[PDB]
């Protein structure tokens, strides 16, 4: 359980996902490696797109060191990811508005420099400010409880 | 200029709620980052965090106080409020409401209520 | 919930003298600490924030530093007004609670 | 007619050819391309930037860059005497799909 | 791996409509991508249409030339897809083939909404016109 589940527990409580989201990603994560490597840290993004997901929610979880896990390009080699944004996307079109968007978090170095030291009330409002600042993303439900510190 | 003031009860007897409402002024509340708190002191002891109001209406209490209290906002009029059931004599303090800015900015620090509790 | 503990419990020192007082986290709190002081009978100020930065109006006689767990203010040339209550509050994580703070008298 | 693809290529037998597709919505997006025989389903070639799809032969792959998606066609042999298709999205950022012309390749 | 296979065609006098059916079998049919592509004699291949998954709601995406002519639904109960046809014209004939797509993605170079790939196509099912 890499960030399976301390990421996924509100994305259940609010009622974003259905009860066995953890289960279902950790399936297709095998098949889709989540993790990407930055010029900086690694950026993960699980994602499924299935029928269970009730609403669009961005769960963000920073971890206090790297977790190594294989790459989103088919590639063994693990990325020490740091920042992980467990997406619980309904369909496809949302789902490459999100990744595009995070391109664009992934190449800011700065933003991800002080990511890695930000509390969680100063990470959720950069990235709530991110996600509502682009033209894109409108609809997507991103809240305190969606922004996590990982121990270990 | 921003500022806050405070008005409550002076003598509470032990097992009352106790009603501490702020005067919020100088800013919208509304305002995106910035939040209010309070911040309890009995004489002679050092600070306690108590309650906390965000822009966004999310709450945070004092976890060894929480099960007492509840905390709320009404920007008509500029309002802050909080309430403590089952007030003991040994929460005999002074309690303060301080401004909240963004990322962290503890700095009004209004004048405290006195709030004794006796029989 | 991080704690922050304070030390020494009070300070003694002369007016003109410089004095240090520590604070230390049960957990890393990064750059989020801030410092405050107050004077008998009144609610107390914002010094140094973000664990490291003067407030403004703040005095340039004193300052402050460290990182991870650990940080301290070190206040140089101490005028009378400089002697009071200090105290450590916490912000890496809600709530924000405060360490018991330390008291600083004139020899 | 989002896809621009030419009629068709002479091939010496064991030769190296190009097939190339035009379009502005190759500026952003990568071509698909299939190879169909007369009587058969098409199939799947190649897609994206470098991605050779499994139950097919690893003798040849596409690419794309600019404007233009190709089809590198390399040792072709008789069994590659076929039409190939090219497919995208219609313009840049929408939902629906287009394909080119068709080219005949005959390999000779 | 996969199987797709396509019935119904038939000849439809101008005016006319008909429906054509697809069935499909060894893999999920419920978050598949389904799509129809046609090609009369001597063309290339038209794009007609294409149904998506529950996730989003079974949407359908149509050609512009064939919107409002052409409707898309399908059971997962029992592995097919449906299509109706309406007000046909001689440019309507051909063989409509129905096939399984997928979605590709390129984090770092691509651009939203991604692109497609018809991975699977089945063997076609033949309409004619007068
Ligand atoms: C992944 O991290 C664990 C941490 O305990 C380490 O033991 C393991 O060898 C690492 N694996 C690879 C392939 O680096």
């Amino acid at each position: 359980e890499d960030i399976i589940r301390a990421l996924a527990s509100p994305l259940i409580k609010d009622g974003m996902v259905d009860e066995d989201f953890a289960e279902k990603v950790i399936e297709n994560e095998s098949r889709y490696p989540s993790g990407l490597q930055a010029k900086g840290v690694g950026f993960a993004i699980p994602h499924v797109l299935g029928d269970y997901v009730r609403d669009n929610a961005i769960s963000v979880g920073i971890l206090d060191k790297p977790v190594n896990f294989s790459e989103w390009y088919q590639s063994p080699d693990p990325v020490p990811v740091r920042v992980v944004f467990m997406l619980a996307i309904r369909t496809w079109d949302d789902i490459t508005n999100v990744m595009n968007w995070i391109k664009d978090v992934v190449l800011d170095e700065e933003f991800m420099k002080r990511l890695l030291n930000m509390s969680d009330e100063e990470i959720y409002r950069q990235i709530y400010t991110r996600i509502s600042k682009a033209p894109n993303l409108s609809g997507i439900n991103f809240s305190r409880e969606y922004v996590r510190h990982l121990n270990g | 200029q921003v500022t806050l003031k405070e008005s409550g009860p002076g003598i509470l007897q032990p097992s009352q709620t106790l009603s501490l409402t702020c005067s919020f002024s100088g800013f919208s509340l509304s305002t995106f980052g910035m939040g209010v708190g309070w911040i309890r002191q009995p004489s002679g002891k050092g600070l306690e965090w108590l309650a906390h109001i965000w822009w966004d209406d999310d709450k945070f209490y004092n976890p060894a106080l929480k099960s007492r209290l509840t905390i709320s906002k009404d920007t008509s009029k500029n309002q802050v409020f909080l309430k403590i059931a089952n007030v003991d004599t040994a929460d005999t303090a002074t309690y303060y409401c301080a401004r909240i800015g963004e990322d962290y900015f503890l700095d009004v620090w209004g004048k405290g209520t006195t709030v004794t509790v006796s029989s | 919930d991080i704690q922050m503990t304070q030390s020494p419990a009070s300070l003694s020192a002369s007016v003109g003298e410089t004095v240090t007082i520590t604070c230390r986290a049960s957990g890393n709190i990064h750059n989020y600490l801030a410092w405050y002081q107050q004077k008998q009978g009144k609610s107390p100020q914002l010094l140094v924030y973000n664990a490291k930065t003067l407030a403004d109006g703040v005095p340039s006689r004193f300052s402050g530093s460290g990182s991870g767990t650990q940080y301290s203010l070190k206040i140089n040339s101490l005028q009378p007004e400089d002697f009071g209550s200090y105290y450590c509050q916490h912000f890496w994580s809600a709530p924000y609670t405060f360490g018991g703070g330390t008291n600083l008298e004139i020899k | 007619y989002e896809l621009t693809q030419e009629t068709g290529v002479s091939v010496a037998l064991g030769r190296t050819v190009t097939i190339t597709c035009r379009g502005d919505s190759l500026r952003s997006h990568y071509a698909s391309w299939y190879q169909k025989k007369p009587g058969q389903a098409p199939i799947l070639l190649f897609y994206g930037k470098n991605n050779r799809p499994s139950g097919v032969p690893d003798r040849f792959s596409g690419s794309a860059s600019g404007n233009r998606a190709s089809l590198t066609i390399s040792g072709a042999q008789a069994e590659d005497d076929a039409e190939y298709y090219c497919s995208s999205r219609d313009k840049s950022g929408s939902r629906l799909s287009v394909f080119g012309g068709g080219t005949k390749l005959t390999v000779l | 791996e996969v199987q797709l296979v396509e019935s119904g065609g038939g000849l439809v006098k101008p005016g006319g409509s008909l429906r054509l059916s697809c069935s499909a079998s060894g893999f999920d049919f419920d978050n598949a991508w389904m799509t129809w592509v046609r090609q009369p004699p001597g063309k290339g291949l038209e794009w007609v249409g294409r149904i998506t998954g529950p996730g989003e709601g079974w949407s359908v995406d149509y050609a512009a030339p064939v919107e409002g002519r052409f409707t898309i639904s399908r059971l997962n109960s029992i592995n097919f897809l449906y299509l109706e046809m309406n007000n046909l014209r001689m440019e309507d004939s051909g063989l409509y083939f129905c096939a399984r797509t997928g979605k590709y993605y390129d984090f770092w170079s691509g651009y939203p909404p991604g692109e497609e790939y018809f991975q699977d196509w089945g063997r076609g099912t033949l309409v004619t016109v007068s």
